[PDB]
């Protein structure tokens, strides 16, 4: 509750929507959130990029991030030991950070047989008769060090073979099949050619008289001379410009009204608020169909149940704010459209249900 | 695909091949044609083992005589179950294509350690204890006792595989050491013994290098080793290095005062056996006098403590009856402890010849070659007739008799180095006795007296004619194969100047430079903030890298590294260092970037590979000179001067790239593999250096890109990376890096193929 509760409060909107979906009983918030229903890797400079932030006014300023502790322990289990050992009884969090940065732990300056058993790699195992520590315990806390986060990543003769086989065997002199492909080859080609145009009526000309009428352009034109005074006239230039005059044939309609001021802003926004939650009801309604099983009924018909509760309890008083104001614009028209085709759907699907039943 | 190599068929288990491995596989054939030894260079992540076991298994096919059985020599486990891995393949590929399963063997040989299944033996971290916990089980006498009492330590395993696995070969085919394993367990057999049974009908034996090059473990294999054997080598560019740690004898104070206690033990056994029955003494000096062929000849089991280290002459000559009796040869084994214990006293380092040493011991306790020589043998039967079970405690005293053997009849190419103080830290108190070999030749030389041929490759083969030198012989073939590339893969450049022009160099006087370790960090810092993941970087000493490291610490540039890409750096622990490849492969294929730090002489650069994700960028910290202060490594130079005409220099200069090449080469899986190489130092720019690089690599090397600075390098990785991240298709590399079935039968195709390769 306190959780959905914190969430609802991150969107006021939805918690609007929340509260004008259960408290006007529309919707119960069992099915109001019916449908309303980050691990990071370990990087091994974990280590050497933390360091103790030393501000000039000597400030030693830890930054103590959880997810650098939490690295930590994956990295070193040895650590969350000592952390679960001493805090908060034996000692404090910060002085044993303290204690880490003045130890000597921080400031420190196989399942494969063929390749790994470097024991077994020689069969003639005889006797002997045929700042070192420094380095040596560096190499070892570092190799050990890799090793954690290695593992920390993840969190018999057949594999011999398999191994050995992987190692031997030459890409080139393999198979170099990669045929995963499907080809398609359609049956009628000429369904694109003419697509989703719609039949025309191309009619074809008449009898050889089409002929006829081509010799005739063609003489027409065989013997051709530009005219200039014949291109255009006063008449017919008075003409153009009517059509091309404002409020001409051409000049479709001409201006139009300010929609912005014909309807209040607040009137604007719960008309939002309403297309958003009709929009989602009707979505879930679109998820739940086509009702494929018998449970899907009840649902849809708690959706249509919910639709009229939440039409009943908001857009008709909506509608009456509206029309007190008489406003000329049918906003409301559109959400009826929606409903009633939500209603007719369901209706048409019930119908279709009952004629198969009989 | 079917392939024509000059007459021959090669069932190529995959559809296209690389110009480079046909040269590769006509060249192979015409070593073959001559029945010698030959050494070939191959770019790594070109598939060259597909490309030799294709062809020796046509050569198998074609005519079993000529090659009567495949011997593989590799480097570590895991490259034994590639090489098994792809030789199943292309097995697969051969029955497929002839339509029936082929009368071919494969088998992988490992140690006990890696062939054993008894539960008891399991937990044992250590191959030693696995195999004398074994022999505990596995005595040839005590198999006898326990099948007169079966409450006896008795290991069942090798029971029911002397019962049952003798009669029934192994099936054709090829077996993993997980499936050799399996097998055993379904059977109830050990494979190891049973490996070793089917050695003798297995085409093809794999195994690494000390499984047949150490003397000591020789005859484990080779007794089943006819003369037309044919021997692979691959990466064996540190071959004379594992053959001078084999023949090395190492010997401390704590050894001496173990050796002691244990022979004490022997003679307290000794006394108290001969107390309860004198007459195996008597029964040991009949089986001495009468000759050692029937004691050894007829236990197999046995080979415990085999030490083939003798000549052949050798085994014939009995041992003198001055040491016959075994409290007499007791005595001598003390006597002999205690002149090396004396010896060892002194206070500065001696070095000594092996002839000199002998003629001090003669000098001071009667001691003469003759009965020195047998030392082996009458440990080895003096150890068996006892009934010694934990032979791991008396295993100084083995090593001890071994030494004294080799002293008694190895003298050319040795050295006895004593050293009473640490090199590192003199002031504690450690006497070691080094008795160091400077001749790996002779680890190799009845390799080449007595098999066919042997074949020798790996990716960092700079010098073609050191190798003749370093192994003592003449190779009928020395061919190198360049690398040609439709689309460039490898970018190495070298920077010798840093942000503030400092000459960047690792030498031991200018390591310790603070200037040099700060540009190097903020060229790791520029190179993490710009190059992919995958980032490798190899040092010259683990003491270097740990200075370097905590300098960057207490500087905090390593912080600013931290922050972009995540770290790891391995240790001297095994453990530890497994599960830094671990993080860091785990990092690099989950999207966050991971570096790794190394040394050129680590396990990293030893058996580990890097994938095209993984190697994207690989970085040398100077040319890795091993630290000189190891006389033993001074001595193998005045050696090899004096033996070879080799400078000391020069070869430190060749080891140096090898490693260094090493590390670098394994970057490279194929063509759509493409990695960074950066070599951060001034010295690389040396011709003698700078020509001791790989051909494959040496030739790509840009001069433009030669003594670069860190923001120049930078500019180039972000150029190379945009081009060679953009998409490619295989299509582009046919006919140009890519050949098909019909662009190889082009003659066109064939002279340049022909023209790839180069013989010196
Ligand atoms: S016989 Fe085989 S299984 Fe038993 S201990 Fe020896 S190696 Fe292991």
């Amino acid at each position: 509750l306190e959780e959905k509760n914190r969430m609802l409060q991150e969107d006021p909107v939805l918690f609007q929507l929340y509260k004008d979906l259960v408290v006007s009983q529309v919707i119960s918030a069992e099915e109001f959130w019916a449908n309303r229903l980050q691990d990071v890797g370990i990087s091994a400079a974990f280590l050497a990029d933390v360091r103790p932030q030393t501000d000039g006014c000597n400030g030693l300023r830890y930054n103590l991030t959880s997810d650098i502790i939490e690295s930590i322990f994956r990295t070193y289990p040895a650590v969350k030991m000592k952390y679960a050992e001493n805090v908060p009884h034996n000692m404090t969090e910060k002085e044993f950070w303290t204690r880490f940065f003045q130890s000597h732990y921080f400031h420190r300056d196989g399942v494969k047989n063929p390749l790994l058993d470097l024991t077994a790699l020689e069969d003639k195992p005889l006797d002997e008769g045929y700042k070192e520590n420094s380095n040596a315990a560096i190499i070892k806390r570092f190799n050990h060090h890799s090793a954690m986060v290695l593992a920390a990543g993840l969190r018999q003769p057949a594999v011999k073979r398999a191994k050995l086989q992987e190692s031997i065997e030459y890409e080139d002199l393999g198979k170099n099949n990669s045929v995963k492909t499907i080809a398609l080859n359609l049956k009628k080609s000429d369904r694109y050619y003419h697509g989703p145009t719609p039949i025309q009526s191309l009619q074809y000309a008449t009898s050889q008289d089409i002929i006829n009428s081509f010799q005739s352009i063609r003489q027409e034109m065989e013997a051709y001379t530009p005219k200039l005074t014949q291109v255009l006239s006063s008449s017919a230039a008075s003409s153009t410009i009517t059509a091309l005059s404002p409020g001409g044939a051409l000049m479709q309609g001409g201006t139009q009204q300010a929609i912005n001021q014909m309807v209040p802003n607040d009137i604007q926004s719960e008309l939002k608020h309403l297309y958003v939650a009709v929009g989602e009801l009707l979505r879930h309604f679109w998820s739940c169909f086509p009702v494929n099983t018998p449970f899907l009924e009840e649902k849809v018909v708690k959706m249509k149940s919910n639709l009229e509760r939440f039409q009943v309890t908001k857009l008709c008083p909506f509608q009456e704010k509206i029309r007190r104001q008489y406003l000329s614009t049918n906003l409301v028209s559109h959400i009826e459209e929606m409903l009633q085709t939500a209603y007719n759907k369901l209706h048409t699907w019930q119908s279709r249900r009952l004629m198969k039943k009989t | 695909m079917k392939l024509n190599v000059d007459g021959l068929l090669v069932y190529f288990p995959y559809d296209y091949i690389y110009p480079e491995q046909f040269s590769y596989m006509r060249e192979l054939k015409r070593t073959l044609d001559a029945k010698g030894h030959g050494v070939l260079e191959m770019p790594s992540g070109t598939g060259k083992t597909v490309s030799l076991l294709a062809l020796i298994m046509a050569y198998q096919r074609a005519y079993p005589l000529e090659v009567t059985k495949l011997i593989y020599c590799s480097r570590t486990v895991p490259e034994i179950e590639k090489v098994i891995e792809e030789l199943r393949k292309l097995l697969n590929f051969y029955e497929k294509q002839e339509g029936e399963k082929l009368p071919f063997l494969g088998l992988a040989l490992s140690s006990r350690k890696n062939l054993c299944i008894h539960p008891e033996v399991t937990p044992l971290r250590f191959g030693k204890d696995v195999d004398g916990k074994c022999h505990s089980l596995t005595a040839s006498y005590v198999r006898a006792q326990y099948q007169h009492d079966t409450s006896l330590p008795h290991c069942r395993f090798y029971e029911e595989f002397d019962a049952h696995g003798r009669e029934v070969p192994l099936p054709a085919g090829i077996y993993n050491l997980d499936d050799l394993k399996a097998l055993g367990r379904r059977q109830g057999w050990c494979p190891y013994f049973l490996a070793r049974y089917s050695i003798l009908h297995a085409n093809v034996v794999v195994y690494s290098y000390h499984y047949l090059l150490d003397p000591k473990i020789a005859d484990l294999v080779s007794k089943e080793l006819a003369r037309k054997a044919v021997v692979v080598f691959d990466e064996a560019h540190n071959i004379d290095n594992v053959c001078i740690d084999s023949m090395s004898v190492n010997l401390t104070r704590r050894t001496l005062d173990r050796c002691q206690g244990n022979l004490e033990t022997l003679q307290k056994t000794v006394l108290r056996i001969k107390e309860t029955d004198e007459q195996r003494l008597r029964d040991e000096y009949r089986r001495l006098v009468e000759g050692l062929r029937e004691a050894s000849a007829a236990r197999e089991t046995d080979a415990h403590l085999a030490n083939p280290v003798l000549p052949d002459e050798v085994l014939q000559e009995a041992v003198p009856g001055s040491i016959r009796t075994a409290e007499h040869f007791l005595g001598f084994l003390r006597r002999l402890l205690e002149y090396v214990k004396w010896r060892l006293r002194v206070q500065h380092v001696v070095q000594e010849s092996p002839p000199a040493f002998l003629s001090g011991l003669a000098q001071r306790v009667c001691i003469q070659r003759k009965p020195l020589r047998f030392c082996a043998e009458r440990l080895r039967s003096l150890l068996h007739t006892l009934e010694i079970t934990d032979l791991a405690d008396f295993s100084p005293l083995t090593l001890l008799a071994n030494f004294a053997t080799l002293v008694s009849t190895y003298a050319k190419g040795f050295t006895i180095i004593i050293e009473p103080f640490d090199d590192r830290t003199p002031t504690i108190a450690n006497p070691i006795l080094h008795f160091s070999c400077m001749d790996a030749s002779l680890a190799i030389k009845p390799v080449f007296e007595r098999f066919q041929s042997v074949i020798i490759t790996s990716g960092t083969l700079s010098p073609l004619d050191i190798y003749p030198k370093i192994l003592d012989f003449h190779p009928v073939t020395m061919a190198t194969f360049t690398m040609t590339l439709a689309r460039v893969c490898l970018c190495p450049m070298i920077i010798g100047r840093g942000n503030d022009q400092v000459a960047i160099s690792s030498k031991f006087e200018t390591r310790e430079d603070i200037a040099v370790i700060r540009n190097y960090g903020n060229l790791l810092l520029e190179m993490s903030a710009v190059v992919p993941d995958g980032i490798v970087a190899f040092f010259t000493s683990y003491q270097y890298m740990e200075s370097t490291v905590a300098s960057w610490y207490e500087q905090g540039i390593l912080e600013n590294i931290q922050r972009n890409k995540l770290l790891f750096i391995e240790t001297q622990d095994g453990a530890e260092t497994s599960v830094a490849l671990e993080k860091y492969q785990e990092a690099c294929e989950n999207g966050r970037g991971a570096i790794l730090l190394s040394v050129a002489r680590g396990k990293v650069s030893e058996g580990i590979d890097f994938v095209h994700h993984y190697g994207r960028a690989v970085i040398m910290f100077g040319v890795p000179y091993v630290y000189t202060q190891s006389r033993i490594l001074k001595a193998r130079l005045e050696y090899l001067r004096d033996q070879f005409q080799i400078r000391e220099n020069d070869f430190l200069t060749f080891d140096a790239m090898r490693h260094a090449a090493q590390c670098v080469g394994r970057a490279i899986r194929g063509k759509t593999d493409y990695g960074l190489m950066v070599f951060a130092d001034k010295r690389f720019a040396r011709g003698d250096k700078r020509g001791k690089l790989p051909r494959w690599i040496q030739e790509h090397l840009t001069d433009a890109n030669l003594n670069l600075t860190v923001d120049e390098g930078v500019q180039v990785a972000k150029y190379f990376l945009r081009q060679m991240a953009q998409p490619f298709h295989r299509e582009d590399q046919l006919g140009l890096s890519l050949l098909s079935l019909e662009q190889l039968e082009s003659e066109e195709t064939l002279k340049r193929i022909e023209q790839i390769a180069q013989q010196l």
